[PDB]
RNA sequence: UGAUAUUGAAAUUCGGCUUUCUAACCCGCACCACUUAUCGUGGUGGGAGACAGUGUCAAGCGGGCAGUUUGA
RNA sequence: UGAGUAGCGAAAGACGGGUGAGAAUCCCGUCCACCGAUUGACUAAGGUUUCCAGAGGAAGGCUCGUCCGCUCUGGGUUAGUCGGGUCCUAAGCUGAGGCCGACAGGCGUAGGCGAUGGAUAACAGGUUGAUAUUCCUGUACCACCUAUAAUCGUAUCGAUGGGGGGACGCAGUAGGAUAGGCGAAGCGUGCGAUUGGAUUGCACGUCUAAGCAGUAGGCGAGUAAUCCGGUACUCGGGCUGAGCUGUGAUGGGGAGAAGAGAGUCGUUGAUUUCACACUGCCGAGAAAAGCCUCUAGAUAGAAUAGGUGCCCGUACCGCAAACCGACACAGGUAGUCAAGAUGAGAAUUCUAAGGUGAGCGAGCGAACUCUCGUUAAGGAACUCGGCAAAAUGACCCCGUAACUUCGGGAGAAGGGGUGCUCUUUAGGGUUAACGCCCAGAAGAGCCGCAGUGAAUAGGCCCAAGCGACUGUUUAUCAAAAACACAGGUCUCUGCUAAACCGUAAGGUGAUGUAUAGGGGCUGACGCCUGCCCGU
RNA sequence: CUACCCUUGGUCAGGUUGAAGUUCAGGCUGAAUGGAGGACCGAACCGACUUACGUUGAAAAGUGAGCGGAUGAACU
């Protein structure tokens, strides 16, 4: 039984990392939102 | 500078096993080269060269009650000399 | 055209081409190396029109379809066999010493003569422009544009007729039976192309087609109504609606797809 | 599919109909140059031509796709 | 409340001696037992201190706990030469200008990023409580610098530029090596206390990089930004690679036992390790750099010591109690190594190396349920249905039907042998025969109920429907008669092709061009496939 | 996770059958070499046909026993 989620740091940091976040308009918006709530952690 | 590149002398039985075989364990600032550690080892101590081994240490962990947390990273590099004899108690 | 013995129940009917014509040099010349990675998908990664994918790797031939280096005489080095094109194609080395891959018309000995351009040597071998070549010439590899490299006849077995000469452009009969005036500045290679019998080799086994870029195709009569016009209904079912339909709707059993008010409509009959 | 702007010149039947030429417009071709680049920009050379393409309006086709009705 | 109820997560332990306030559970000891193509050895992911030592026992541990992957204190990861960076490119990502776009932004040339691949210069031994191709003992290599220069001076570096090379698929056979395996006639030890024996008992039988030497494979003279490339006319064996062995590394290290400075042989089998090499096959099997060149252009001149060589990773777990599954969970997790007997084997049973005894137990030996084994006579009478269980089983020989698309059906059905001893004795290879392998054939003779005496190895036949077949499918109630399939036919489509995505460019189709490409229907093959012009 | 696909790698013990081609005796037949195939037994590995167990589970799809494919439309 192979569950969903087989971790891999490269792919985790891709699509979910600070850079990939900043690269799109919407990721900047996401970062804005997370920063607005005041999350102790933003992007991975 | 060079006074900043060295940090603190390191005392452990492993460090002592190193002093017994002409090797001196030495905490260092981060981003410093093994080279800058030799330069500093000279300008600070008037002894020189041979090998200057270096390793990194990930920050550890410790709790203080409710507040668990990490320590600072280490950058300890031992240095061994072609000639000289650093010590002070 | 070899006929395989029915040793295995699968593909007992098989027919490989008797590639003795391939003769000289199995390996391809290193003159043509770069590309192509396979891609059934379009750019942007969506599956644009396909029952395509998979298949064996193919290095790209860089055949000199243009015959742009017209002039110096050249002779065949070898006959070979291109995968990316149906026909096997011969190599031909220039007197300059430069070598080039050229499509190989039926016949064609291990040594051969005719070059390109200007000269009127209408007897097999490489293309000559344009208004030239006798009417009724065996004619192939026609260009739709001057110096364009000869877009028309290629494939394996292929043909064309050189009948007619209306001025400005020369008339020609395509293997489809179309008869239209290609411009008379066209390159046009002489004889019938490639293998005469590429079409006679039945594939035999399943997946030999999958050795080619051929994914299996699911009929529209099955599936589900959201997937297809033919979809749905209990059991095996009739087309139902009049005129059998392609996915995305639209009739597909005899409906002309040629564009209204085409630019080349004047130049064909 | 039609009127109409882009959109020109010149010849025939009665402003329409059918041909010809380019200064429009167009090449998912040849050459040059930017440039050690199949993108692009020009430059020529052909190709094609006032149509094609595009905007505006108009008439069809259109369960491909959408919102829905389908009584007590 | 249910209730002191269900449960306490596959598994073999017993005792003795320690420790301690307290032991079924901790440590030590003997024996016993389990895995041993693995429950061992090494690593990649991923996890991030779980690693180590000393202390602790409230909680975590499905019991206990003196113990821990838990707690407190202190400490552990050392590299020019290993993996990655200072090297190269693929898919893809990004994309200066640029083309498109209501905006937001999409697309894209040059160029850049990007390993899962190409290229890349060290080995062996030693050592700690925790590291080691990283520390050090020894012996090497690569780059660079600086000091001496035999030989060249309007030789030497050669391009981001054309050359060459790197540069490749899939299958199959034989052979050369090499590791590891097996037995003896040197070599360390012991010599039995249960009847017997003493050429008898067990254990071992090495050494690396580089660096010297030598070995199955592959194949010229001269003329037309360059003397190389390519192209063609006369003229009869050595250029490239290369496993591995001999030597020197070494008078070193390594080693077996024990009484407080020691051996390197011989025969034998023999790889999936060393060649995409070779051969055969068609489905026709990456790119770029390092490297070698030839010039374009640069620059005075380009074996013996000293010295220089950075950043990241390095602990520990990694078929698991430390990874993904909420758990110290019977599931999932790439790769490498893989010994003995038996065998065709990586099957089978028992054992090496090495690991483990499974985080509740003591009793009793009721029903009932589970997992095993056996059962008189009968033998499908059971049941929706032979479901389940039985029976079949290896190897050598003999013998095999209807049918057939001649391949097949076929292990058809089925028939016989199989153990140990002793003789004559005959093939294979290896070697001067000797002996070493492996392995038949005949004859007598022995013992048991039974001889592939264990474990592991096909039940078969008759007839019908459906589908030709291998294959695919509803992850988690349907594997089929469903989809696919090769074959067939219809239809579109002349190349900015049709069809298709975005209709914006751009792109698939396709670097293809009617022997091609899209769609519909059918679905091997055989014999065919008729009657009828509202939509 | 999963479905297709694009690059780039890796795995598949062992036994068996004997296509073409080639070679001697033949006017397309016996013997040898030869090594084909979505070929045949059968581990690794991949699957899920039957059954039993499990059903407030060891487990939100499993376990035992048998079963299908295993050089390929293979597995990853
Ligand atoms: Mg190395
Ligand atoms: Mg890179
Ligand atoms: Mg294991
Ligand atoms: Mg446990
Ligand atoms: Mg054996
Ligand atoms: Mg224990
Ligand atoms: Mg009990
Ligand atoms: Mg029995
Ligand atoms: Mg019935
Ligand atoms: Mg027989
Ligand atoms: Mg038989
Ligand atoms: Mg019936
Ligand atoms: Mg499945
Ligand atoms: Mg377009
Ligand atoms: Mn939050
Ligand atoms: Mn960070
Ligand atoms: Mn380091
Ligand atoms: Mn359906
Ligand atoms: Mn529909
Ligand atoms: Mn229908
Ligand atoms: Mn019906
Ligand atoms: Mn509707
Ligand atoms: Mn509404
Ligand atoms: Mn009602
Ligand atoms: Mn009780
Ligand atoms: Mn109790
Ligand atoms: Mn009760
Ligand atoms: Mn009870
Ligand atoms: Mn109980
Ligand atoms: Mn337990
Ligand atoms: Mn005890
Ligand atoms: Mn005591
Ligand atoms: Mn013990
Ligand atoms: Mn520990
Ligand atoms: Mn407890
Ligand atoms: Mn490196
Ligand atoms: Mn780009
Ligand atoms: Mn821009
Ligand atoms: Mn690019
Ligand atoms: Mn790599
Ligand atoms: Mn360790
Ligand atoms: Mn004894
Ligand atoms: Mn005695
Ligand atoms: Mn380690
Ligand atoms: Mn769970
Ligand atoms: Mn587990
Ligand atoms: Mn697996
Ligand atoms: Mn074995
Ligand atoms: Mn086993
Ligand atoms: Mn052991
Ligand atoms: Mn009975
Ligand atoms: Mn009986
Ligand atoms: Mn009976
Ligand atoms: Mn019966
Ligand atoms: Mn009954
Ligand atoms: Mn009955
Ligand atoms: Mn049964
Ligand atoms: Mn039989
Ligand atoms: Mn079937
Ligand atoms: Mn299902
Ligand atoms: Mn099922
Ligand atoms: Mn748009
Ligand atoms: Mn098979
Ligand atoms: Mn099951
Ligand atoms: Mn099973
Ligand atoms: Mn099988």
């Amino acid at each position: 039984v192979k569950r969903t989620y087989q971790p891999n740091k490269r792919k985790h940091s891709k699509v979910h990392g600070f850079r990939k976040r900043m690269s799109t308009k919407n990721g900047r918006k996401v970062l804005a939102r997370r920063r607005r709530k005041g999350r102790k952690v933003l992007s991975a | 500078e060079a006074r900043d590149i060295l940090k603190r002398p390191v005392i452990t039985e492993k460090s002592s096993e190193a002093m017994a075989e002409d090797k001196y364990t030495f905490d260092v600032d981060t981003r410093v080269n093994k080279t800058q550690v030799k330069m500093a080892v000279e300008e600070i101590f008037n002894v020189k060269v041979a090998s200057v081994n270096i390793m990194n240490y990930k920050p550890k962990k410790k709790r203080m009650g409710r507040y668990q947390g990490y320590t600072n990273k280490r950058r300890k590099a031992i240095v061994t000399l072609k000639e000289g004899s650093i010590d002070l108690f | 055209i070899k006929k395989y013995k029915p040793i295995t129940n699968g593909r007992r009917n098989m027919t490989s081409l008797d590639f003795a014509e391939i003769t000289k040099t199995t390996p391809e010349k290193s003159l043509l190396k770069p590309l192509p990675k396979k891609a059934g998908r379009n750019n942007q990664g969506k599956l644009t029109v396909r029952h395509h994918g998979g298949g064996h790797k193919r290095q790209y031939r860089v055949i000199d379809f243009k015959r742009n280096k017209d002039g110096i005489n050249a002779k065949v080095d070898s006959i070979q066999y291109d995968p990316n094109r149906s026909a096997n194609i011969a190599l031909v080395v220039y007197a300059d010493g430069e070598k080039r891959y050229i499509i190989a018309p039926k016949g064609l000995e291990v040594g051969q003569i005719v070059e390109s351009g200007a000269e009127a040597d209408i007897k097999v071998g490489n293309a000559l422009p344009l208004q030239n070549i006798p009417v009724g010439t065996v004619v192939h590899n026609i260009e739709l544009k001057p110096g364009k490299g000869g877009q028309i006849a290629r494939s394996a077995g292929a043909s064309a007729q050189v009948l007619g000469k209306e001025g400005k452009y020369v008339l020609i009969r395509l293997r489809s039976g179309e008869v239209r005036m290609i411009l008379s500045t066209c390159r046009a290679t002489i004889g019938q192309v490639g293998n005469l019998q590429h079409e006679l080799v039945n594939v035999g086994k399943a997946g030999r087609s999958r050795w080619k870029g051929i994914r299996p195709t699911v009929r529209g009569s099955v599936m589900n109504p959201n997937d297809h016009p033919h979809g749905g209904g209990e059991g095996r079912a009739p087309i139902g609606r009049p005129s059998p339909m392609s996915p995305w709707g639209k009739p597909t059993l005899g409906k002309k797809t040629r564009r209204g008010k085409k630019s080349s409509d004047k130049l064909i009959v």
